[PDB]
């Protein structure tokens, strides 16, 4: 969009600061549940807790309204093909937020019929442990993207950006080979 | 045969599923026996709704029907044969006496230490007219793992079937469509059956990673 | 037992298996960790789930892990009033009806 | 870690010695991790622990 | 088999007569609680955990000791309430005194202690008095600690120590409440079969100091598998956390090893993790050795093998499995037209690969482990059985004890492993064995049916010995075997890496065979000319008239000659090394393969007796075996090995078959004349000892801190006349180097040196460069 | 020319091992190979979507965003996207290497010479 395409001065440096305001400020959520997750998500929304103060009261029933995608339960199989079609059919720029350990990593399920973390099927912006995670953390995995979203950079920016993690990220050492004190 | 099914043959002691971590304790030899048929006078209502049922079939089609009669915490199981299955549940079902309108499910248990009974398909029955309850007990061996479907006597067995199949390969000739219900239509293999791996990852940790629990020992 | 550091094993009970009783360091350790084991057999046991007779077929080989655990859910069973309830009917009435289900999808698929 | 149902504690031990003791008596935690990302909360953990070492806070 | 009746509980079974009370209530799925018992040991009845009601018995009797008698009724604790109660004040008064030590004892989990006081205990503790106390850990060697609290006395590792090994450097001391397993004061326990007793022991007394703390049982992938080291082929179980092998235990199988196995395969895992394992293939480039990739490898590798076409010899090694040894023969026979096949990284002879072809190849499962057992008499050439195939050692000291085995040796001083045989010594100097076969032919004692004669590798390194001992046991009627050093050998013969064999064991001269083989493998014809034995292949290269080398996983310090093989490996042009670890070849060759090691492959041995030792791949790794980098190697060379899995390997070679047809004729080598050594001068004997400096035994300091050590052996008529007293270092040499080892004067031939073979110090090939029966100057 | 392979996964030993399988030259009646190596998803898309490359080799492990994922996207988004390659980290996974249209799914570990053949067989 034009709105990448600014000098990278200061034009483009308060449009990223507002832009990601906004997209914090505004990250609605797709109506997308799985599992007990998904309850805990709707004892968010419910008044005990107020997602809706964060400007997420509408969970977007269709994928194009949604900006943010709570996994919020277990991904089997037959469940990631569809969780991929969802994502892909939301309309960048998009989010996904890991809610528990299903989600995240297969939490307990370490099974044949669970994909162990929907990282396999889709970009993860944020992991959430808990089985489920009461609705207090998930409120703060939310914060925590928007924060991430703050500090989101645009255009020249975001090309920078994206070839500085590549970098950084081809050298840290698998967590397999992390051997510390593990004799 | 009133010997009891023996699903698997415990050997030594501990519960060691091979060789064992101390030497000298794995002599011992324990089968693992289910209940057998319980002798006669089967408790509470099990009598009045079996001799019920013996009379409603004939001796000759009770004998060759009703494999063994197990009563277990007071729980009544039917062990029933094969291929006589429908004609079991229908007299279960239609008989006033019995009326066991109620049928819950089916299970499927796999035993693969069962010699010619591998795959067991349990029927909870209810009568609620009587407030009764059994359950019917049919065996196939895993070469020939067909078993006559119940859905023209209970519909709601239909799903459940379906998903015993899926999961255990039991193949209810005579079901409108053994189509599989929880996993894909593409997926290769049964899963509850013991053959099958269960298919889990290590847990990654710093340094390290755990083997998913069907690889690491037990007892 | 709760303490000033967290919900943990009763200070008592850790004293009793730690420096008194050597039979009650055997028994938490074992039932810990193997866990009882029961003995072998089947029984199809039944609870008045809020949605139906949520049954348990229960199969136990005589060692610590259970041999087979089959939950006849019923939301799985009442799914199949799915057809009935809705064919002929509104969509949106079949939306009511799917929701007058109350169908919970963990259980069905488990 | 053995009670854990999700396999989400990973225990080494080690040897206290007089040049270097961790805890009282022989063994001790040298390596601790817990995979959140495994953990469900459960509490089986706590209720296996025999020295109370292990406790569950209410930070979550 | 007279067998009597009897009623456990209830029940009734009939069982061997002289079955022990316990064994019958374990046939017949009671269990007894016990911790005393033992099925391999002589039953003790000590800790009395077995107690159980006897009909017309008063009191309770010990089930493990009590010998079933005809028509006797018995009532265990499942329906004896007298039984019952008798067994839980056992093992209430077992527990008072225990440490609650579960969370801290490695035993925790795998403890019958445990088990047995959940299932057989009381709910908690009645003993509020004082425990008692001793102070713990205590090594008892440097393999084996010892928690004297948790001890519960039951003397299954003394009675070990003393029935099944002749080890009793532990004993059961002090007495009363204060009684203790413990060593002498601080001789250490000093066994090679010690970490039995860390496996017998029914409580976490005795611990290994190696697997201390490293996990717990549910913290173990736990595999079936075999032994590396050795033909006796046990059954083991390796237990591996973190992707790391943590231990071996002992197994269980009846027909090989029972439940024993020593320290070597025990302990010697630890070789393929000690940071010189191959990891990527590797290249020789500007004379370095590089990391490089598969394709590469594989390209050049194929190039130098071309290029060299049927001027190459595969050496094979002995550390293979049958599937490997199989697909190296097959490599050299087509992919490289080749009859240069070897197995024999070690002294060998002609004779040797003669008397192979003519008994042992194709003769799969005669003399077995449960024959030794029994045989009346039994004879040893060349051949040691504690320090090769202790297991061996082991059937033969039970037929000892149980059978009145009476055992010979033909061999120059008793070894202790012979002694705790009671063996008879014919002392006979090396290369002198011949005359000592010849001269047992009238031997009553091998005349009796069912007499055996065991023969040593080493007694290839004698000129006419395997002769002698083919023409003794033909006519004397005993069965003979040959029971080699490594647990590839036997396997490999049967994979025909020999240079006149074919798999099967059908010879390479025989044009039928040929033409089965060829056909077997979808071949025109195999190479007719005859083979080079290892010692003429490594001669060859270092005279410049070899193309190239194939060394799969050989030491050249084993060889007779090894300054002759590092100049062989050298001087070839073009050397392609499958090698587990880096070592003198990897070091000198051109193209570097890294191949799985055993935890990590699947595949099979073949233990001395024949019988197949399978074993599925325990760890799982992106690593491959011999198999699959040979069967890549030539199908880049653009021949179809067809061998992609030892699955596949093993199909073929039961396709193959037995040979069947005319076997091949007996070596019948003259027996030649030995040298004579002057004064100052001895025949050099020696063989490797069990926990020699093998390169498999290393990265395990702990099991080479247990090893014997190091010692020139002399008789006192031999020391006396070098000038030498006993403990002084006695230097023996030759133009090579010399061998420096304290005097150990040993009754034993006169002009007659012993040291041993590889052992830290010693390495006799490496330091002088002669075999066993090479004369060697002396000197103090 | 050279054929670029992208080998994408964020553990650097499951890219070493990869480009181990594959030499400079796999199958020398093949031409020279050129690695540009991506641990994270979104460099792995810029680059793909650069174009130019003969294959792409995406670890199904992949921790931020799995292989699979990635693969199904580079289908859905590239144009004459080139063929792509998959190491699944279990052996159930299979399905969803069918799922994500990958030309081949070599599980992990990475056997060399079943990755080279693999290859070979996409690149050929
Ligand atoms: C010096 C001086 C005084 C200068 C003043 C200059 C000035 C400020 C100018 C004023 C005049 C303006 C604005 C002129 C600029 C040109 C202009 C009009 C541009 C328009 C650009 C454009 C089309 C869009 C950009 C944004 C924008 C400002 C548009 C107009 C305003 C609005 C509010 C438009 C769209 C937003 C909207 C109405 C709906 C968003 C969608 C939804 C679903 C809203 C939120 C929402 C709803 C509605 C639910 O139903 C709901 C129910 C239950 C739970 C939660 C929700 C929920 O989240
Ligand atoms: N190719 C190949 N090499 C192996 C294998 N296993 C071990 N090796 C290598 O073979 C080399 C020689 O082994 P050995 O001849 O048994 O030497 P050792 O370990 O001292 O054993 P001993 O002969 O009993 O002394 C070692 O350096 C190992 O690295 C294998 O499975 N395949
Ligand atoms: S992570 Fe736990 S709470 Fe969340 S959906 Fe999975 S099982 Fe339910
Ligand atoms: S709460 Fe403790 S026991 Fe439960 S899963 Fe988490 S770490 Fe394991
Ligand atoms: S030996 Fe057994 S009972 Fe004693 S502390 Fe160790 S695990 Fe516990
Ligand atoms: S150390 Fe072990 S085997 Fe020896 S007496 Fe003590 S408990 Fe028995
Ligand atoms: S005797 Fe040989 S095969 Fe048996 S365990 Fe010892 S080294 Fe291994
Ligand atoms: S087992 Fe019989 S007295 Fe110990």
């Amino acid at each position: 969009g034009l709105e990448e395409r600014l000098p990278g001065g200061i034009l483009l440096s308060t449009v990223e600061t507002v832009a990601g305001y906004v997209r914090k400020g505004s990250l609605w959520p797709a109506t997308f549940g799985l599992a007990c997750c998904a309850i805990e998500m709707m004892s968010t929304a419910g008044p005990r807790f107020d997602i809706a103060r964060f400007g997420m009261e509408r969970f977007s029933a269709t994928p194009r309204q949604a900006d943010l995608m709570i996994v919020a339960g277990r991904v089997s199989q037959k469940m990631a093909p569809v969780l991929r079609q969802i994502y892909d059919q939301m309309v960048e720029p998009k989010w996904v937020l890991a809610m528990g350990v299903c989600a995240s990593s297969g939490g307990m399920f370490n099974n044949y019929a669970v994909v162990q973390g929907v990282d396999h099927v889709v970009p993860v912006d944020i992991y959430l442990p808990g089985c489920p995670p009461r609705p207090e953390m998930l409120l703060h995995a939310i914060l925590k993207l928007h924060d991430k979203i703050q500090q989101m950079p645009l255009g020249v920016n975001r090309e920078e950006a994206i070839r500085e993690a590549e970098q950084a990220a081809l050298a840290v050492p698998p967590t397999i080979e992390l051997k510390g004190l593990l004799r | 045969g009133d010997e009891p099914e023996i699903i698997a043959v415990r050997r030594g002691m501990f519960g060691n599923r091979d060789t064992g971590d101390t030497s000298g304790y794995g002599r011992l030899v324990r089968p693992v026996a289910l209940p057998g048929s319980t002798p006669r006078p089967y408790g509470g209502y099990f009598d009045a709704v079996m001799d019920r049922l013996a009379e409603v079939l004939g001796e000759e089609r009770y004998a060759m029907s009703i494999e063994r009669v197990v009563v277990y915490r007071d729980q009544l199981t039917i062990e029933v044969s094969r291929v006589q299955l429908p004609a079991v549940a229908s007299v279960l079902r239609d008989d006033p006496d019995l009326r066991f309108e109620l049928c819950l499910g089916v299970s499927g248990v796999h035993y693969p230490e069962d010699t010619g009974r591998e795959l067991h398909a349990v029927y909870p029955l209810m009568s609620i007219t009587h407030n009764r309850r059994i359950q019917l007990e049919v065996a196939a061996p895993d070469a020939d793992p067909h078993i006559p479907s119940l859905y023209a006597v209970y519909p709601t067995t239909d799903w459940h079937e379906r998903e015993t199949y899926d999961f255990f390969g039991i193949i209810f000739d005579g079901h409108p469509s053994l189509t599989r219900i929880e996993m894909p239509d593409d997926w290769e293999g049964h899963p509850q059956r013991k053959d099958y791996p269960l298919g889990g990852i290590p847990v990654e940790y710093h340094g390290a990673q755990i083997p998913p629990p069907d690889q690491r020992r037990s007892y | 037992k709760l303490g000033p550091d967290g919900l943990g094993n009763s200070p008592e009970h850790i004293a009793k298996i730690m420096g008194r009783s050597m039979e009650g360091l055997i028994h938490h350790f074992k039932l810990v960790t193997e866990g009882i084991r029961v003995p072998p057999g089947q029984v199809y046991v039944a609870v008045e789930s809020p949605r139906g007779e949520l049954g348990v077929h229960m199969v136990s080989d005589g060692g610590t892990r259970p041999y087979r655990v089959h939950y006849r859910d019923p939301s799985f069973t009442n799914l199949q009033a799915v057809a009935a309830t809705c064919e002929g009917g509104m969509v949106a009435d079949a939306i009511a009806a799917v929701a007058s289900i109350d169908p919970v999808m963990g259980g069905v698929d488990r | 870690a053995w009670a854990c149902p999700a396999d989400a504690i990973y225990v080494e031990g080690a040897d206290n010695t007089a040049d270097e003791r961790y805890s009282p008596g022989e063994r001790y935690g040298r390596v601790y991790q817990i995979n959140y990302l495994r953990c469900i909360g459960c509490g089986l953990c706590i209720e296996a622990c025999p020295t109370r070492a292990l406790t569950m806070t209410t930070e979550y | 088999v007279e067998m009597v009746s009897l009623t456990i509980d209830d029940h009734e079974i009939s069982v061997p007569k002289g079955t022990l009370l316990i064994r019958a209530a374990e046939l017949m799925g009671i269990q007894i609680p016990r911790f005393c018992d033992h099925p391999l040991l002589d039953p003790v009845g000590a800790c009395r955990q077995c107690l159980v009601e006897v009909e017309g018995q008063r009191k309770p009797m010990a089930s493990c000791t009590t010998t079933v008698m005809p028509d006797m009724v018995v009532r265990t604790q499942f329906t004896s309430e007298a039984a019952d109660k008798a067994q839980r004040g056992v093992m209430e008064l077992l527990l008072i005194n225990h440490p609650l030590d579960c969370p801290i004892c490695d035993k925790g989990g795998e403890c019958p202690l445990q088990n047995q006081a959940m299932s057989n205990g009381r709910p908690e503790t009645r003993f509020e008095d004082v425990k008692r106390t001793f102070p713990k850990p205590i090594s008892i060697s440097s393999q084996v600690l010892l928690d004297r609290e948790r001890c519960v006395l039951c003397a299954r590792c003394t009675r070990f120590s003393s029935q099944i090994a002749g080890d009793p450097f532990i004993d059961l001391m002090e007495r009363g409440a204060l009684q203790q397993v413990g060593i002498g004061q601080d001789k250490p326990f000093q066994s090679y079969f010690s970490g039995n007793t860390v496996q017998i022991c029914p409580v976490g007394a005795l611990t290994g100091t190696a697997y201390r703390f490293r996990a717990r049982p549910f913290d173990l992938v736990s595999s079936p598998s075999v032994c590396e080291h050795c033909a006796s082929g046990c059954a083991q179980r390796t237990d591996h956390r973190r992707g790391k092998v943590l231990r071996r235990l002992a197994g269980d199988e009846p027909e090989v090893n029972e439940e024993w196995n020593c320290d070597k395969g025990r302990w010697a895992f630890t070789y393929a993790t000690v940071g010189d394992r191959i990891t990527t293939p590797m290249l020789r480039d500007g004379g370095v050795l590089r990391p490089a990739s598969w394709s590469e490898a594989l390209t050049v590798a194929a190039a130098g093998l071309l290029t060299a076409a049927g001027s190459t010899g595969v050496l094979v090694g002995g550390r293979c499995t049958v599937e490997d040894a199989y697909a190296y023969a097959k490599f050299a026979r087509m992919v490289l037209n080749t009859n240069d096949v070897d197995f024999r990284a070690r002294p060998h002879s002609a004779e040797e690969a003669e008397f192979l072809a003519a008994h042992v190849a194709g003769q799969t499962m005669g003399l077995r482990y449960a024959e030794l057992e029994n045989a009346p008499t039994v004879l040893l050439a060349g051949f040691e059985p504690e320090e090769e195939s202790p297991i061996v050692f082991l059937r033969l000291r039970k037929g000892v004890r149980k059978n009145g085995v009476q055992v010979v040796a033909v061999a120059p001083w008793a070894s202790r492993g012979l002694t705790k045989l009671a063996g008879t010594v014919v002392p006979t100097v090396p290369g002198d064995e011949p005359a000592a076969l010849d001269g047992m032919h009238d031997d009553d004692r091998l005349r009796r049916p069912g007499a055996v004669i065991l023969v040593g590798e080493r007694l290839a390194t004698s000129p006419g010995a395997l002769s002698a001992a083919v023409r003794l046991a033909a006519a004397t009627g005993a069965r003979l075997a040959w029971i080699p050093r490594r647990a590839g050998e036997r396997g490999a013969i049967e994979a025909g890496a020999l240079p006149n064999l074919l798999p099967g064991g059908r010879p390479v001269d025989d044009a039928d065979a040929r033409a089965e083989v060829a056909r077997a493998w979808y071949i025109s014809a195999l190479p007719e000319a005859p083979g080079r034995d290892t010692a003429a292949i490594l001669s060859t290269a270092a005279s410049g008239h070899l193309a190239a080398l194939l060394v799969g996983g050989v030491e050249l310090g084993d060889l007779p000659d090894p300054e002759l093989a590092v100049a062989a490996v050298r001087t070839t042009p073009f050397v392609v090394s499958l090698e587990l670890r880096e070592s003198a070849v990897t070091e000198l060759a051109d193209v570097v393969f890294p191949v799985a090691p055993v935890v990590e492959k699947a595949g099979s041995f073949l233990n001395w007796e024949g019988r197949p030792r399978p074993f599925a791949p325990s760890l799982k790794t992106n690593a491959i075996p011999d198999l699959r980098v040979l069967h890549y190697l030539a199908d880049e060379i653009g021949v179809d090995l067809a061998l992609p899995t030892a699955e596949a390997a093993d199909a073929e070679l039961a396709q193959l078959g037995t040979w069947g047809g005319a076997r091949p004729p007996a070596p019948t080598a003259p027996p030649t004349a030995r040298p004579e050594a002057g004064s100052g001068q001895a025949v050099l004997a020696s063989w490797r000892m069990l926990l020699d400096a093998g390169r498999l035994q290393d990265g395990e300091p702990h099991l080479a801190g247990t090893a014997v050590r190091p010692v020139a052996r002399m008789s006192a008529a031999t020391a006396a006349g070098i000038g030498a007293s006993d403990g002084a270092p006695v230097t023996v040499s030759t133009e090579r180097g010399a061998v420096t080892l304290p005097l150990a004067v040993t009754d034993m031939p006169d002009g007659v040196v012993w040291l041993p073979m590889n052992s830290p110090g010693s390495a006799v090939h490496q330091r002088l460069g002669v075999t066993a029966g090479a004369v060697v100057s002396i000197g103090a | 020319a050279p054929l670029r392979i992208l080998v994408y996964s964020d553990n650097p030993r499951t890219r070493e091992q990869v480009r181990l399988a594959l030499g400079k030259r796999i199958h020398p009646e093949l031409p020279e190979i050129e690695y540009v190596d991506v641990a994270t998803a979104p460099m792995a898309i810029s680059q793909m979507d650069a174009g130019g490359f003969d294959l792409a080799i995406l670890d199904g492990e992949a921790t931020p965003a799995g292989g699979m994922g990635v693969a199904k996207q580079v289908k859905d988004e590239i144009d004459d996207c080139p063929p792509i390659l998959v190491l699944t980290g279990r052996a159930d996974d299979a399905w969803l290497a069918k799922w994500s249209r990958a030309e081949a799914a070599v599980p992990h570990p990475i056997d060399p010479i079943r990755l080279s053949d693999a290859v070979v067989s996409l690149l050929r």
